[PDB]
């Protein structure tokens, strides 16, 4: 390296300048004794929020103030305090006689966008890191307990899924399974992080296939590869029909939570999985409203 | 620096003086282009005005870094961006805004401080120049600068609605020439009694 | 001081007398990859002063009825020199960007605008107006190009989510009583090294009026909004063919 | 040892079996402009790993009674990828050459060829036949672009000059009996610093068959010949719009 | 610079590695004393030319030769020895009556070309460099010296050119002129590197002009701007006509001379100046010939 | 307005390399410019006139 270019260049730099720094913060900060203040050139009151930050005003600034310690925790809003609750996540019907799974056997694709309550939690972040823990939960639709044995396997992509009861695909000499009874309290099990990529995204942004998109191939939007994570498969062990019909749920909690890029929560009712879709007739306000602005 | 005749389009003896600014106005928002000219200091046209361009027709080479600087003389409430560009030889004549973004350029906004400066880089094969024209000797360009509307030309109730530039010339620190000559023009129509 | 300011990277500058500071998107600066993140055997190109420089795409007019408008990066700079032709001969890129938003007007008019930038900004449809159709929007509608996309509903962003929370993300202001441009850097935003230009979309960019532009008759009604960008620390490997699809 | 010979530079790779050594042109090897030669201010791009790699251009048939071809560096590859590119989109430019030329045979077939590189090699014109008319030869013949041309007068190399002082030039030989391949270096040969990609010409690679090709009927009929290049120590400066012509 | 690739890197790197370097020589090599060899494994007169170098077999492996010194010199094969050497490079002619230089006054470009026995030498290399020496000799058509007065001017590119006897340009303010008499020894002068580039070069391989290059712009071709360096202009010294016709002959004589990549000598006669065209029907060999290759 | 000239610079406004400049200016001096002879006057003796 001769010219005196590539000495002073800064090509290659590979580390991160960060303007902030985490300090810690185990408590609600306190609060100083403050007195009056008359004087020209000090304004804390007046802002300007074009800039695109925050106030940074006090409450010395403003007020007379007496001195109080705060001793309030806040241990409560970590990511695993917020996180780590277990919910219902899927749910499995195995019906006598029916049309959805009559056969005595179920496939479930695994997936968290089923039901609203977790997916809205969920979703107020872009990208996230996590461990599982999977507990399943086994009835009659009206809820009474019955002796009968179950078998859960948990098929991972490219595997070959079971197509019927007697499938030579339970063997499962190598895919983890269960065999549990319906008089045991419930099982549960630990799931590491399984996804190619550093975290597990919500929001995709882009197609997984290359070549022109047209409009009959718009299904492919917004499917990221990355979470798909496999398929979970229920039948009850017996080669006649069981004499019981069964439903199965299951209720999955987080721990050891990552979380980045936080963005809005969400607004309108969900219609479909894996899709910000939206009813256009019928878009609410985010709250209440009333008569008039200058009464209550 | 010396004033730059940019506007060298009208020859009446009542008009000559117009040559000395070019105007801007409210437009329809689309990029729309104001002017154009050559950077040759040595050529015929806008810089034959300058002193710079007067000292170096009696040399034939030059090689150094030219400076341009435009001076807004409008009112104190009207706004604008304007982009000037220069575009290195071997390219044409920008049809558009979005390729004459390609050359180096600068974004000039209108306030309290009146005039920006655009610096002409010394970009060539050889170390020196020598005089350019039509033909063979075309081969010592120096390139084109074009001056485009960014936004547009705001103004309020009670403002006149075309404002004027002058456009100032001159050298860089860099700036040598070498190979003294005479000048191609002798101002001396008969015998001076 | 900070009213003033300029903007020099490649062979563009940027001159501007009314600002109000810049926002460094999550306090972090653009940079390179490290080998410890790094996953790819083959060493990247780095063209430098070619591709990381100012340029600008379009002009759109600003009127009383205006909803808002938003762009996709950085599917905008896949047909726009150095940096196209590179993004559509190689498969993997990286790069941050810094973006620049200009709007003027005199003394005498008022408004305001929100420029945010969001990641992974996924497009929802109106679901036939019932909820009942499971559609999907074109391919115009998510990735516009250069020429962006005006917003049908600016309450929901299109997408479901409230315009009253999009403060979270890096934001500026552009208050016609204060200043006329806002200045954004954003750094390599994604959960993988290296990612394919053609086929992600990194973020948007959003431009909505809140409050609605204002003048008296006889003043210019023409305000027109331009926006210019340039990428920062621009990273390519995977060499082949063109593809442009 | 000097039998086999492998070349890696970029992504591509080139392995030999029978060669004769590498001729480096002039006794010099490409190197980048220092700072005392330079006489541009802004700074050049060096796209490096995109542009220096192996090219291969086209496959020419070698008969009984072939007279020659010649092709003009950097012409070829003025529309060939990131190196076309990069040409057309910038003004200036400088890089060396590495030249590969490759033609097999069988242990019964006979000939020769000679592989030479003449800097600024004009072409002439037969003058109508008589001296009288003065022609200039047409754009196709100066610059013939990837596909080569083929010489009329080998004798005089079409230039009126003789082809037996041709091996003053860098060169070697191409011996069916005892090689198959020749390689040559080129360094950046000029009286400037930087040129134009487009307007000039650097150089000519010649191949004239000296000793006519002979075997016997029944072997392989088809002798191709085809030709292998690599920029080196590429540079490019002075960016505007991509200009062809 | 962190990435090791960087700091690797051998890009900027502008020295140029030569593989051979120059040695004193001011006499030709000596020969030494060898005998008879009877070995194997050397074999200095079997050699490879495909590999495209010289022939390193000396005196002393083929034959038994004897020990000489040899101090004979090389100090004529030099470039300065060979270059400074007077040779007609122009001529002008102002008659009385005619039809090229009637009015009394001629203009002439600087050029080299028009003379084949400098042409020739010349262009053996492509680059050039060096200080001339013109003198001009100047009498009548059969050689009388008479009593005249005349002006020579140097007019560099973009002067005005004078268009006739009286003009106004003849004032030389700034241009240098001479002005010398017929009954004067010849006149003559020193002239310095003027080219844009560092050298002058006699063959350019390309266009002059951006844009397309049809076949109406094909005496563009190979034509350089770098080595235009002017006109030579030439009157009598009065306003009236003269008495006598005169001659002008310009002899050059290069000076302080580097020379760069040789190419092959011309074969072929000359046809125009600044151009490498040869007559196609008479293409004649570089030398003679014999009816056999067996005999003499 | 001031009436003083610009004084911004090549580094400046874009980026630029390390070059070296060794180009004289010792032909823009007075002496160079000026020790160039010229015509200044003509005196005409006719014989009849
Ligand atoms: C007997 C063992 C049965 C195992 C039950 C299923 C375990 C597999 C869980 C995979 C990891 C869960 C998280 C999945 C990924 C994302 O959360 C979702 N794709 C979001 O849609
Ligand atoms: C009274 C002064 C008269 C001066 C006479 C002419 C002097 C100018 C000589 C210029 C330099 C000579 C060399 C010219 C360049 C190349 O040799 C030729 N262009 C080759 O065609």
């Amino acid at each position: 390296d001769r010219v005196a270019d590539v000495i002073e260049s800064s090509i290659g730099d590979s580390v991160s300048r960060a303007l902030t720094h985490a300090l810690p913060a185990p408590t609600g900060q306190d609060t100083q004794v403050s007195s009056h203040r008359l004087d020209t050139g000090k304004v804390p009151a007046l802002q300007a929020a074009e800039i695109g930050a925050s106030s940074n005003a006090s409450d010395e600034s403003m007020i007379e103030t007496r001195c109080v310690l705060n001793s309030h925790s806040t241990a409560e809003t970590t990511l695993d305090s917020f996180f780590s609750r277990a919910g219902l996540v899927g749910e499995i019907d195995l019906p006598l006689k029916g049309t959805t799974n009559p056969n005595g056997y179920a496939n479930w694709d695994i997936d968290i966008t089923g039901y609203a309550q977790m997916r809205r939690k969920v979703e107020l972040f872009t990208y996230m890191r996590f461990d599982a823990e999977f507990t399943f939960v086994a009835c009659t639709p009206t809820g009474e307990v019955v002796p009968q044995l179950l078998q859960y396997m948990f098929v991972p992509p490219g595997a070959p899924k079971p197509d019927s009861r007697e499938s030579l695909a339970w063997q499962t000499a190598t895919n983890p399974s269960v065999f549990v009874k319906l008089s045991d309290p419930p099982a549960q099990v630990s799931v590491p992080f399984m996804s190619p990529a550093s975290a597990y995204q919500w929001f995709y942004d882009g197609y997984p296939t290359f070549g022109e998109h047209k409009q009959e191939k718009d299904l492919e939007y917004g499917a990221c590869p990355n979470n798909m994570m496999g398929t979970f498969s229920v039948r009850t062990v017996g080669t006649s029909k069981s004499k019981y019909p069964l439903v199965v749920r299951i209720y999955m909690r987080m721990k050891h939570v990552r979380a980045w890029i936080p963005r809005p929560m969400r607004n309108q009712n969900y219609l479909f999985k894996a899709n910000p879709n939206y009813a256009g007739n019928s878009i609410k306000p985010t709250g209440t409203s009333r008569t008039a602005i200058t009464t209550l | 620096e010396t004033i730059l005749e940019v506007n060298n389009v009208p020859t009446n003896a009542t008009s000559l003086m117009e040559r000395l600014r070019f105007p801007v106005s409210a437009q329809a928002g689309k990029g729309e282009l104001c002017a154009v000219f050559r950077a040759d200091p040595g050529r015929n046209g806008p810089w034959q005005s300058t002193l710079l361009g007067q000292l170096c027709g009696y040399y034939t080479q030059w090689s150094g870094s030219l400076e341009v600087t435009f001076m807004f003389t409008g009112s104190f409430m009207a706004t604008g961006k304007m982009l000037i560009a220069y575009t290195p030889p071997g390219g044409p004549l920008p049809k558009d805004r979005a390729t004459a973004m390609l050359g180096t350029h600068v974004i000039w906004d209108f306030g309290l401080q009146s005039s920006v400066t655009l610096v002409i880089p010394w970009i060539s094969n050889t170390h020196y120049r020598a005089h350019a024209r039509d033909g063979v000797f075309d081969y010592y360009t120096t390139g084109l600068v074009s001056i485009w509307y960014q936004t547009n030309y705001v103004v309020p109730i009670g403002a006149p609605n075309t404002a004027y530039i002058i456009a100032l010339a001159a050298a860089q620190k860099n700036f040598t020439m070498k190979l003294c000559k005479d000048a191609s023009d002798i101002l001396q129509t008969g015998t001076i009694q | 001081s900070d009213r003033v300011a300029q903007l020099t990277i490649g062979n563009s500058t940027i001159t501007t007398q009314e600002a109000a500071n810049i926002i460094v998107g999550y306090g972090e600066w653009p940079s390179y990859c490290s080998d410890s993140d790094a996953t790819a055997v083959d060493k990247p190109t780095r063209p430098d002063v070619s591709v990381n420089r100012f340029y600008t795409l379009d002009t759109k007019l600003w009127e009383k009825s205006s909803k808002g408008w938003y762009w996709k990066f950085p599917d905008v700079l896949t047909e726009t020199g150095v940096f196209g032709q590179n993004a559509q001969f190689h498969y993997l890129y990286r790069s941050g960007f810094c973006i620049h938003v200009q709007c003027n007007a005199s003394k005498f008019h008022q408004g305001a605008l929100l420029v945010a930038v969001l990641p992974e900004y996924v497009i929802g449809t109106v679901a036939g107006g019932t909820g009942t159709e499971d559609s999907h929007p074109p391919y115009k509608q998510t990735q516009p190009g250069a020429d962006g996309f005006e917003l049908q509903h600016p309450y929901v962003l299109d997408a479901g989510i409230p315009i009253s929370q999009l403060t979270v993300c890096p934001h500026q202001w552009i208050n016609l009583r204060t200043n006329n441009c806002a200045t954004i850097i954003v750094p390599y935003i994604n959960a993988l090294p290296f990612d394919s230009a053609l086929n992600h979309c990194n973020f948007g960019l959003l431009v909505v009026p809140i409050s609605p532009l204002d003048y008296d008759q006889g003043a210019t009604p023409v305000i027109p909004i331009t926006i210019t960008l340039a990428p920062m620390c621009s990273e390519f490997a995977g060499l082949r063919q063109a593809v442009t699809q």
